[PDB]
């Protein structure tokens, strides 16, 4: 649903980029060079952001019990 | 002007188009729209009496109290309604307006359910997901889907050889009129094996065959040549005619009507003692049940004749050898039967029975004289329940199955499913097989495996079932173009002039059919009389133009190309870019004569390319003449073979063995999980779109509720572990959320009052009041004897208190052990009004030594044993693979696709993109791959110089290893040890 | 070999002997319709049944799209280039893989094998 902290292979926390992943792509950065601006080198932590669906996003659509 | 290059993104563009549109649910849409629309009015209007109209309301509940409320489809599967709305008719006698007969279940998200326009976000202020496809019945809270059953073909005559028998050939014709008022009716007509061979024709309600010269004389053609001009065509045709001499001699002695009406009568199932009764009898039996679909009339007799003239006609074709005899496989030669005919086909006999209830009933009263009352002559539960409990029970066997949800594609492959019948003609065809029909209408892979194989099939992606239409528009048009009747024609003309049959009854001949073949498309490609749906074959050797307009027939779109040039021009591909804010749809493109729907038997006079940038371009020709174009040649496979990346580099078993393990990964299966209390739910923790992905997948809304993790994977033999599917995991991933799951389970009871004693009732037992047989352990719950959420539940642990009363105990225990958490107590009410509580408990699973895994490539493998990460093989740069799995496994699979999934997947994750994997592209080889994995700094072909984990050691030969999508099948093993 | 039908009640006539001149008739089994036949046969089974296939293949399959044509076989009667050959495909003549053509211009449809 929410992005992983740390990354599954190595350990490395990944989990405060989501963010910031999103506010560099909004500003036209390709997604190659949105991960090299967050710092992630080993291609095990980029597909950690690459490829992650937000579905608490969705989540959060429908209202709350109280 | 014309597409050179830009092709593949124009391909694409269209076929967004279209699915933007349509969907995936939509012929289970459209044939409930046009069930409740069409047939439900057509139904009353069709019954002797008198009922006049038909209305059908929104959904509604009422409760003990008496109040039209609207309901919702949560609250329906909440509470364990059935999401039903009412139906309404006018009765005359005074007059009675809006009389109330029964409760039709709606389908959900068709347009009579109240969530049919509903934005997303208005679809989420109902608690229901925007991705939620319909297409399926809440009964009795349970989501049931209406699987397509297959049929053979009606109104068409099919010659067969008959094996053995008495018979070397039989051409058989189910005919069922417009309206399918009584059911079909076959008609066969055979030829004897072996004077000479002899020709019987096996009628409807005789017991004996009849000489079919016989039959041509009860329809009041006495003479002989006024007998084999309706067989004959062609009296110069000295082979033709002495095959019928044999039977012009059988039915020597007789040559009157009566006297062989009179034969007739003599064989049918009330032998009457009268010669008149008899052959009043034999007359109606001709006249009504012998090819009704010709007609039901007193002078239906000169198209019955021509017709029964023509099924002998063409059984001689087929014993000159002249035509090929029919493939019972074909699938030109069968319907499939949808939400709308099966309900239809339901609710004549429910209405039937309506019918003759309100007449059982108001005889009474009127021959007492008295007064009859029709409005509460009306037993309602008639229709209501017979609806229900024919859709609940899936007793009609098979059809109306409970819809699966453990995935999205597993929901959308249920959604979309056919069901190739095993009964008589399952046992006279090869029905498991693969049959070159299939092609781009159902996916040649997906399949189960086991005793079904071949029997379930899905439909392909842009297959189409047509939902239905009257021929009457086409009927007046081919009047208006000159084609002539079968009453206003010698059948001298017959002869070289072309058939025109319109839903199987032969309705003229024409003289131009090349003009009127041309006409018809033409009018068809503008939607001006003819429908889109609606299929216009030609037969040229046969001189026939056969025109059809019926529902079932599975149809696919295609591109059209007049001479060698698509007319898809770019202009049409600029103004489908810009689809919002320009309302330029699929529709418009259908309308523009620019894309057609062809059907599997129009699809035999085509010439198809599978491409335009190859199969249209001048070389050393081999087709010159191409009509149609494939829009992409992967829109043949289905929702679950539309997962697979690189298909097209598997071994077919690959692609049907992971077809059926797509639909058992977990992942999110719906986004409203959270207020559904399913019984056994499974959601991936953190579940993530595939960095090799097909381009089909962005229409399977895969990136938005995938199922599984891309896995870091080496194919290495490290210490045994995995042997032959088995995988090593590491653990530290595993302890990082690698592939953790939640596992939800609903209990309900129900707080029934059934007899006057012995009440069940909702309270805490343990050592209250007047105990019985009080069991291990009742302290967890509340007062009200129901658990409360939050409370951890361990094995043998009770969750809802119940005392069916000096009170037995008939308390709720879990499932034998999983030491969950409770989740959710919902309390509510009943159609009865009875107390009614669901509880949803929780457990998390963590995969362990017996938790099965499986990739895209078809082979699942439990999980061997789990290395923590400082014992897992590295890389230079401490990459550690997440799965290990054994490199004997592959070759024997014919799976390259794994490894080039793993080689683009490498690619893609240090590029930062996500790899294409659409099967037929001819843009992405294993070159191209490697030529840029080895711009990143690796080695171009996925190796890996890895490190030993226990002793740091290089491992001699170089490891492949990259990042694969994995999927955690629902089976594992806490599911076994409890 | 063929039908002949009565010319009253257009039944089919059947062949008699003649006996005063020992001459065959078709006699009609519901008059007194004779006619003195111009055959003297009376029935032909043809087992091996050679048979022309140019005479059941209609030129107006030169209409078909799904087959396939050529250059190097002009029709002919009116010289046309192109042609559209085809197969037998029935059941009798089935076992040989003779290729015919029917010429594809219009008002011609001449067929020929090769
Ligand atoms: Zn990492
Ligand atoms: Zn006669
Ligand atoms: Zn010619």
């Amino acid at each position: 649903m929410i992005i992983p902290v740390r990354c599954f292979t190595c350990g490395k926390i990944v989990g405060n980029k989501w963010e910031a992943y999103l506010g560099l792509l909004q500003a036209e950065y390709t997604e190659g060079d949105a991960l090299d601006a967050l710092g992630l080198k080993r291609y095990c932590c980029r597909r950690m952001l690459l490829a992650h669906v937000d579905l608490i996003e969705k989540l959060l659509n429908y209202a709350p019990l109280e | 002007e014309i597409t050179p290059d830009l092709w593949q993104e124009a391909c694409w563009i269209v076929i967004s188009s279209y699915f933007d549109e349509k969907g995936l649910v939509r012929q289970q849409l459209d044939s409930f729209d046009e069930f409740i629309q069409m047939s439900v009015q057509r139904i009353v209007e069709d019954a002797p009496p008198k009922f006049e109209q038909i209305y059908l309301s929104k959904p509604t509940h009422w409760e003990r109290d008496g109040a039209p409320s609207p309901m919702m489809p949560n609250e329906a599967r909440l509470r364990n309604l059935t999401y039903s709305a009412p139906l309404y008719v006018d009765i005359t006698k005074t007059q009675h307006q809006k009389t109330f007969i029964g409760k039709i279940p709606i389908m959900l998200r068709s347009t009579y359910c109240l969530l049919n326009g509903l934005t997303d976000r208005d679809l989420c202020e109902l608690n229901e997901c925007p991705l939620d496809p319909g297409g399926y019945f809440i009964i009795n809270g349970s989501e049931k889907v209406l699987i397509a059953q297959e049929k053979m073909a009606t109104n068409t005559v099919y010659v067969f050889a008959k094996k053995d028998s008495k018979y070397a050939y039989t051409g058989e014709c189910r005919s069922c009129l417009e309206n399918s008022s009584r059911p079909t009716s076959t008609i066969w007509v055979s030829m004897l094996a072996r004077i000479g061979q002899r020709i019987v024709a096996t009628l409807p309600y005789i017991k004996q065959e009849v000489p079919i010269i016989i039959v041509f004389r009860a329809l009041g053609f006495v003479s002989d040549r006024d007998i084999l001009e309706h067989i004959i065509y062609d009296f110069e045709d000295p082979e033709m005619m002495e095959m019928v001499k044999p039977s012009l001699d059988e039915a020597f002695v007789i040559q009157e009507q009566n006297v062989a009406l009179n034969f007739i009568g003599s064989r049918g199932a009330k032998p009457g003692v009268t010669k008149e009764k008899r052959i009043k009898y034999a007359k109606e039996v001709l006249q009504k049940e012998m090819l009704p679909h010709v007609g039901v009339s007193d002078f239906c007799e000169t198209k019955k004749a021509y017709f029964l003239g023509y099924m002998v006609h063409r059984l001689l074709l087929a014993a000159l050898g002249r035509r090929e005899l029919d493939d019972r496989d074909h699938y030109g030669n069968k319907r499939l039967d949808l939400a709308g005919p099966l309900l239809a086909f339901l609710f004549r006999g429910m209405f039937k029975n309506l019918l003759k209830e309100v007449r059982i009933y108001a005889q009474k009263f009127i021959d007492r004289g008295k007064d009859f009352n029709l409005e509460l002559a009306i037993k309602t539960r008639i229709i209501s329940d017979g609806l229900k409990y024919s859709l609940a029970t899936g007793n009609w066997a098979g059809v109306s199955q409970v819809l699966n949800r453990l995935t999205f594609a597993s929901t959308l492959s249920h959604l979309r499913r056919l069901n190739s019948p095993i009964g008589r003609d399952g046992k006279l065809a090869k029905p498991r097989q693969l049959h070159n029909t299939l092609w781009g209408m159902v996916c040649p892979a997906e399949t189960p495996e086991g005793h079904a194989v071949g029997l379930v099939k899905n439909l392909a992606l842009m297959a189409y079932i047509s939902v239905g239409s009257q021929p009457s528009p086409i009927l007046e048009f081919l009047e208006e173009w000159s084609m002539e009747n079968l009453e206003e024609i010698s059948p001298a003309a017959i002869a070289d002039a072309t058939k025109i049959f319109v839903n199987g009854c032969w309705v003229g001949i024409h003289k131009d059919p090349e003009q009127l073949m041309n006409t018809l498309r033409k009018l068809r490609r503008q939607m001006d009389i003819i429908v889109s749906e609606v299929s216009m074959i030609r037969d040229i050797r046969e001189r026939e133009i056969r025109i059809y307009t019926d529902a079932g027939r599975i149809c696919r779109p295609l591109l059209i190309v007049e001479k060698q040039k698509l007319l898809l021009k770019k202009r049409h591909i600029d103004q489908l870019k810009e689809r919002e804010y320009n309302n330029y749809s699929w529709q418009d493109l259908v309308a523009s004569g620019v894309v057609e729907y062809i059907d599997t038997l129009e699809e035999e006079t085509v010439m198809l390319a599978m491409t335009p940038d190859d199969l249209q371009e001048k070389e050393v020709a081999y087709c010159s003449t191409y009509t149609h174009c494939e829009i992409h040649p992967s829109m043949i496979l289905g929702v679950c073979a539309s997962i697979i990346p690189f298909p097209d580099h598997n071994q077919s078993p690959r692609n049907t063995y992971q077809s059926a393990m797509g639909k058992q990964a977990m992942g999110v299966y719906i986004t409203n999980f959270h207020v559904r209390m399913d019984t056994l739910a499974h959601v991936l923790y953190y579940p993530q779109k595939p960095l090799v992905t097909t381009r089909s997948m962005e229409y399977l809304r895969f990136r938005e509720l995938p199922a599984g993790i891309n896995s870091i994977v080496a194919i290495a033999s490290y210490t045994g572990y995995n042997q032959e599917d088995s995988v090593i995991m590491n653990r530290s991933a595993v302890d990082r959320g690698f592939f953790r799951s939640v596992f939800y389970r609903s209990y309900k009871e129900q707080e029934s009052k059934k007899g006057f004693d012995q009440e069940e009732v909702f309270e805490k037992p343990t050592r209250e009041t007047c105990q019985g047989m009080r069991h291990a352990i009742y302290d967890k719950l509340d007062d009200d004897g129901l658990i409360a959420p939050g409370v951890r539940v361990s094995g043998d642990d009770v969750i809802i208190g119940k005392t069916v009363t000096t009170k037995r105990d008939c308390s709720t225990f879990l499932r034998t052990s999983e030491t969950g958490i409770v989740d959710q107590v919902m309390v509510t009410l009943n159609q009865e009004g009875y107390k009614f509580c669901k509880i949803r408990v929780r457990s998390v699973r963590i995969p362990q030594i017996g938790d099965k895994f499986a990739s895209r490539h078809g082979q699942k493998g439990t999980c061997g044993i789990q290395y923590r990460q400082e014992d897992m093989p590295f890389t230079c740069e401490g990459i550690t693979p997440d799965i290990i799995i054994n490199p004997h496994a592959i070759p024997s699979r014919m799976t390259i696709g794994h490894l080039i999934e793993c080689l683009q997947g490498k690619v893609s994750a240090n590029k930062g993109e996500i790899g294409d994997a659409t099967p037929f592209n001819d843009a992405v080889n294993v070159q191209k791959i490697s030529n840029l994995l080895s711009d990143y700094g690796y080695h171009l072909r996925g190796n890996e110089v890895l490190y030993n984990g226990f002793t740091g050691r290089k491992i001699t030969s170089q490891i492949f290893i990259g990042p694969t999508y994995y999927q955690r099948l629902k089976h594992m093993v806490d599911d076994k040890i409890h | 070999v063929g039908i002949r039908f009565c010319q009253e009640c257009n039944n089919m006539l059947y062949p008699k002997e003649d006996k005063e001149n020992r001459i065959l008739l078709y006699a009609c089994r519901n008059c007194d319709y004779q006619q003195e036949a111009d055959n003297s046969c009376i029935y032909v089974n043809k087992i091996t049944h050679e048979v022309d296939e140019l005479t059941q293949i209609i030129a107006d399959v030169s209409q078909d799209p799904t087959l396939p044509r050529t250059e190097d076989h002009p029709c002919q009667k009116c010289g046309h280039k192109e042609a559209v050959f085809f197969q037998s495909h029935s059941a009798r003549a089935e076992d040989a893989m003779r290729l015919y053509y029917v010429c594809t211009a219009p008002h011609c449809g001449h067929r020929w094998t090769e």
